[PDB]
């Protein structure tokens, strides 16, 4: 199911894959959460590519 | 030097027994059949042999020069590549001709004009010569098995195609078989190997350019590759060679002898180019 | 399968009771079938098992004769693998068309998709294949496990 | 922090959003410009750009506008010289 | 939080551009891939859509693409790649990674295969060589009780060794001091397990009498020792206790 | 050893009773000590609380 | 503003990362609005200290 830890998988593998830098865009209103949703795709590649 | 003690009959020294089994060698990797000469000094060479002071031989280097390994890929109108390629495609051992994938001749693109014969030499018989060579040399019984898996694989990445794509405009790798046996000589992988072979994923500067070629620029790779993996060979041979011959020396210079086809190539400019410089020497 | 090997499997097959009842645990089926030569994947096994369940898995014992109607019924298979393949996917992970691979991928990739092995079992596999750069060259290990 | 932490790269960015309270500031004005500026990046690529290649490849295609620009909101205060943007004027005033 | 204000969320969803953003992607082909890399992935789904001659990429790849009788709506040709509809690309990926399961997997299979022959026929090392351990062992268990055994034993060191260690000035002598010391020792080893043997006795003898008396003491003994053992403990945890109050009152 | 073990076995026959009884005897004498820390720990305990009040 | 950036080699192994940091409102660092704060470390420090 829809989950950010799914968005940064996504792409990191995309990048992997067609070999194609790529970048994660946190839009959104001041408040909307633009950070927390930044520290989670930098935990999930932390564990799962590292 | 003795050990003590009709035409060629005699027994020569250790050394001078391996002084002798040299030039037959590089005579294989680095000559070739042209409409000049059916065996052809394809590369300058400058032999130094070392005495002591009472007179005997003692050493002897070898500084090889321009090595035309162009023709490893493609051969002019009437000409052959590189000796030790047909010898291979022929000499191989049934059993050794499955393990380098040696298909027959005509099987593989790099020699143009297929499979020519060379007058009052008989290639069949040539390997042994050589082979046998290699062993008075020194190298080792695999040590050359080798050398000779090596020499199919630069001619299996040959086959190797890359038929354009009018959908993308990058031609792929339509058949594995292919680089599917080249990969495997070279003791590297396919997928990999395809991949850099096709979309390089280079890093230029201060970026990771992640590029795809094209059908071309696929090939002057795949060739430009297999051509400089020749290269890399000769000079790896002349060293092992160089590796046993090895106050005074006598030194002894063959280089390539004025050359001029119908492609008057860059080749053709640096040997005609020493040719020129040489007999100034003469002159001086 | 002629008497002359059948006579000999049960050598093969009694040779695997640590106790002595001459019982094979529904466990050990696997190996034994491996030891005799056998290279069935870990389904092979199970559906010619009745697929037991963990548990009943280590408690359930065999005896050849009810052991012997297996060998067979696996010996006679449908497919195989083969270097033409086989290496054909493990060069799918050469990063470079080296024609080698990181013993380090190599080692993932088998503990991570389909029959997941154990980081226990690729080690023993591949060590002492990976060079200094602890490089494996598959064609190689490829043949090692078959021919071997 | 830079100095620890240091062929392919992952990008993640955290702007600042859009803010907007009693006293707005300059700040604010650069923060809502960027937050202004990222969102017709997402326009451009998500409409413009693909309908572009839909048309370069010649695909049975027909445009669709879906009237998505802020192009006009940035020269207001992005572009220099022509009609100066707010940015240009503050700066050589 | 578990507040959700409609329209402020019904605007942000209109100035962030969310159901234009979904239209194309339910409109549009926002998945395209390139003649090659298509006649290259999925050829293993149609293995005769593509004769044995060469051929265009695209034409060579649009057969394949009859082979899998593609509804003309999820896809789109153009001139280099081609343009699919959502989730068009998933599926076909799905199946080619079912075709080929299997043959994954496959690997993984002669490997335990290979893997296990081996260290079975490894087990089968130790083993003659087990037997040999095996009945070694049990000999000894059996003789080192047998008269004729220990006799051998305690001989087996004399043997060989002299006359000339004697002769020896020097050598002869010590051999002759050696000997005075190995023979004292034996006598007092002797003497030490004669007196074992009788403590031993002595020993069984209490214990059989202590039994009941003895056996109720012994009893009381053990059970003291444990209650002891348990005060101990409690006051080290009354103690402990009694530092964390003091520390808790002052804070 | 075997001797301590003699004199071990000799004295609970003087033995197995007497080493019982000495074994309560440490028991309750433990059992009194204990409950004197509990005690003193939990003074000890409403002192602190009182004093971090304070 | 901050934009992170994550480098990756070829076996797909995390290595290295850059972060190139935007627009710092330190104006607030000498006035602050009301019912606002200065940066956190500043009242961090008056009370970790």
């Amino acid at each position: 199911p829809p989950h950010i830890y799914a968005i940064a998988d996504t792409a990191y593998r995309s990048m992997l894959q067609d070999r194609e830098d790529q970048s994660i865009l946190c839009t959104g209103e001041s408040g909307a959460g633009k950070t927390e949703n930044t520290k989670k795709v930098i935990q999930y590649l932390a564990v799962v590519a590292s | 030097s003795h050990k003590g003690k009709q035409g060629p009959s005699f027994s020569y020294g250790e050394l001078e027994k391996q002084l002798l089994q040299a030039n037959p060698i590089l005579e294989a990797f680095g000559n070739a059949k042209t409409v000049k000469n059916d065996n052809s000094s394809r590369f300058g060479k400058f032999i130094r042999i070392n005495f002591d002071v009472t007179g005997y031989i003692v050493g002897a280097n070898i500084e090889t020069y321009l090595l035309e390994k162009s023709r490893a890929i493609r051969q002019a109108k009437d000409e052959r590549t590189f000796h030790i390629f047909y010898y291979l495609i022929a000499g191989a051992s049934e059993q050794m001709r499955n393990d380098l994938l040696l298909e027959g001749f005509n099987n593989y693109t790099f020699l143009s004009n297929g499979h020519v014969p060379i007058p009052a030499q008989q290639d069949d018989e040539m390997f042994q010569e050589t082979l046998e060579a290699m062993t008075i040399m020194g190298f080792t019984e695999e040590e050359q098995t080798s050398i000779l898996r090596v020499v199919s694989s630069v001619l299996q990445l040959g086959n190797i195609v890359f038929k354009k794509e009018r959908n993308t405009d990058q031609a792929s790798m339509p058949d594995n078989t292919a680089a599917q046996k080249v990969c495997h000589l070279m003791g590297i992988n396919v997928t990999d190997f395809t991949r850099s072979i096709l979309t390089p994923r280079i890093k230029v500067g201060r970026d990771v350019v992640q590029k795809a070629q094209t059908k071309e620029q696929a090939d002057f790779a795949i060739e430009a590759l297999a051509k400089a993996k020749f290269e890399r060979l000769f000079r790896w041979i002349l060293t092992r060679v160089n590796k046993a011959l090895d106050a005074s020396f006598l030194g002894i210079l063959d280089i390539a002898g004025f050359e001029i086809f119908e492609i008057n190539s860059f080749e053709q400019l640096c040997i005609n180019y020493t040719n020129e410089k040489l007999q100034q020497l003469f002159n001086h | 399968f002629s008497e002359e090997q059948t006579a000999e499997f049960k050598e093969a097959f009694q040779l695997f009771d640590r106790t002595g009842d001459g019982k094979i645990l529904y466990s050990q089926c696997g190996d034994v079938m491996r030891a005799l030569g056998q290279n069935p994947t870990n389904a092979e096994v199970m559906k010619v098992l009745g697929n037991p369940k963990s548990d009943e898995m280590n408690l359930k014992t065999l005896k050849f004769e009810q052991f012997l109607p297996m060998m067979q019924t696996i010996a006679k298979n449908k497919d195989q693998g083969c270097f033409e393949d086989y290496v054909e996917g493990l060069r799918v992970f050469d990063k470079e068309g080296n024609g080698t691979v990181m013993g380090a991928e190599i080692r993932h990739v088998l503990v991570t998709l389909g029959e997941k092995m154990t980081e226990e079992e690729v080690e023993q596999l591949v060590a002492g294949h990976e060079d200094s750069n602890g490089c494996i060259n598959y064609e190689e290990l490829v043949r090692m496990v078959l021919s071997g | 922090v830079n100095k620890a932490l240091d062929a392919s790269f992952l990008g993640i960015l955290d702007i600042a959003g859009f803010e907007i309270f009693e006293i707005n500031s300059f700040e604010q004005l650069c923060i809502n410009y960027t937050n202004e500026k990222l969102q017709q990046l997402f326009n451009h690529t998500m409409f413009i750009l693909e309908q572009e290649e839909y048309q370069r490849e010649g695909i049975e295609w027909n445009f669709i506008d879906f009237g998505l620009d802020l192009q006009p909101c940035i020269e207001l205060i992005e572009r220099p010289t022509n009609p100066p943007g707010v940015l240009a004027l503050l700066d050589e005033e | 939080a578990g507040k959700l204000d409609a329209h402020l969320v019904l605007e942000q969803l209109r100035c962030n551009g969310v159901l234009e953003g979904i239209r194309i992607c339910r409109q549009g082909f926002p998945n395209r891939i390139v003649f090659q890399e298509f006649r290259q992935r999925y050829e293993i789904l149609a293995a005769n859509a593509i004769p044995k001659g060469f051929m265009d990429g695209k034409q060579a790849c649009i057969l394949m693409i009859k082979a899998l009788e593609l509804d003309p709506n999820l896809y789109r040709i153009g001139q280099s790649k081609i343009f699919f509809r959502t989730g068009v690309l998933a599926h076909l990926e799905e199946e080619r990674d079912l075709k080929i399961t299997d043959v994954i997997i496959a690997f993984q299979a002669q490997c335990r295969g290979y893997l296990a022959r081996k260290a079975f026929a490894k087990r089968q090392q130790q083993l003659e060589s087990i037997f040999c351990i095996q009945y070694n062992v049990r000999s000894f268990m059996n003789v080192k009780h047998w008269p004729w055994m220990k006799l051998f034993f305690k001989i087996k060191p004399l043997l060989k060794v002299t006359r000339q260690e004697e002769e020896m000035q020097a050598k002869d002598e010590e051999l002759q001091r050696t000997k005075e010391r190995q023979q004292k020792a034996e006598a007092e080893l002797k003497e030490l397990e004669q007196k074992h043997t009788q403590l031993c006795e002595e020993k069984n003898l209490l214990q059989e009498k202590l039994q009941a008396e003895t056996e109720l003491y012994a009893e009381a003994e053990e059970m003291r020792v444990r209650l002891a053992a348990k005060k101990q403990e409690l006051e080290e945890i009354l103690h402990e206790m009694e530092a964390r109050i003091e520390e808790e009152e002052e804070r």
